[PDB]
């Protein structure tokens, strides 16, 4: 049913430095 | 009393430095109040003996 891909390039594991990112609310009362 | 602050719908409640509710939302209706307490003041008496 599903597509098979015959061939595909090995994945590169390049890294890369984040810079603040990634913060989310941690409460839900009101400050 | 009414208060000048609208927060997003997920959250109910304010609390103040010193954890005290002083921001609120309101069932029945939807409006942000504020509570304040109602003790206030110095009283002080001067007596002659
Ligand atoms: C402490 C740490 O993980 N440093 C990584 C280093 O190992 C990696 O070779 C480089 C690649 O951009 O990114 C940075
Ligand atoms: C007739 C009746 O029940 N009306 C109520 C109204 O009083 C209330 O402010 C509103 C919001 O909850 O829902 C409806």
């Amino acid at each position: 049913k599903c597509g098979t891909l015959s061939n595909k390039s090995p994945s590169k594991l390049t890294q890369t430095p984040s810079s603040r990112r990634g913060f989310y609310y941690f409460d839900d009362i009101f400050r | 009393t009414n208060s000048t602050k609208k927060f997003q719908p997920f959250q109910q409640f304010g609390r103040d430095v010193s954890d005290f509710t002083d921001s609120v939302r309101d069932p029945k209706t939807l409006e942000i109040l504020d509570i304040a307490p109602c003790s206030y003041g110095g009283v002080s008496v001067i007596t002659p003996g």
